[PDB]
């Protein structure tokens, strides 16, 4: 939750609750969906408490979490027309101790629309 | 990053079909495959290159080498039609391949 009607830089905060299981434990990614259907990554959040993003968002997006009530934060500031999108957080269920960082989603969504 | 190719696949129940992604540089065997079913959110098939996550059916395999990775489908069923997706996560940033639509060649 969080999205909607947005106009050009904007600013924004998504949430995302989750439930089934304790967030020290797994990761959370922000992906997002293109109206034409194009997938892209938004931020990651190691393990530790690193986060890295693209430079698509970066410097705008701000990706955070609260391992006690279990949420997980996307804060876009100065948006543009091409941050329109469906919004999704993901966990991963890979430790990137072994070089793989596979993604289990488990968002419905959320659309946020820049104009 | 990541190339898929192709970008349509009409194939016929029953028929196999396979999707590629190829890689800018080695990321050994950390690519996985995802389905957007039409009007829900996109599902893990297989991770680890190879792996079949829980639940998947075994029509779904996956393999791959170096930066060239396939997804095959030796029996297509119906509700398999819907838009697939590569990712890599071997090192960061996590990238996604631009899709293949899946559509069920009919009568």
């Amino acid at each position: 939750s969080g999205p909607g009607l947005v106009q050009p830089s904007q600013t924004l905060s998504l949430t995302c609750t989750v439930s089934g299981f304790s967030l020290s434990s797994y990761h959370v990614h922000w992906v997002r969906q293109p109206p034409g259907k194009g997938l892209e990554w938004l931020g990651v959040m190691w393990n530790d408490g690193d986060t890295s993003y693209n430079l698509a968002l970066n410097s705008r997006l701000s990706i955070s979490r609260d391992t006690s009530k279990s949420q997980v934060f996307f804060k876009m500031s100065s948006l543009q027309t091409e941050d329109t999108a469906t919004y999704y957080c993901a966990r991963p269920e890979l430790p990137g101790l072994t070089y793989g960082v596979w993604f289990p989603y488990w968002g419905q969504g959320t659309l946020v629309t820049v104009s | 990053l990541m190339t898929q190719i192709p970008a349509s696949m009409s194939i016929s129940v029953g028929d196999r079909v396979t999707m590629n992604c190829k890689a800018s540089q080695n990321v050994d065997s950390n690519v996985d495959w995802y389905q957007q079913k039409t009007g829900q959110s996109p599902n893990l098939l297989i991770y680890k290159a190879s792996n079949r996550n829980t639940g998947v059916p075994d029509r779904f395999t996956g393999s791959g080498s170096g930066t060239d990775f396939t997804f095959t489908i030796s029996n297509m069923q119906a509700e398999d039609l819907a838009v697939y997706y590569c990712m890599q996560s071997t090192s960061y940033p996590l990238t996604f391949g631009s899709g293949t639509k899946l559509e069920i060649k009919r009568a």
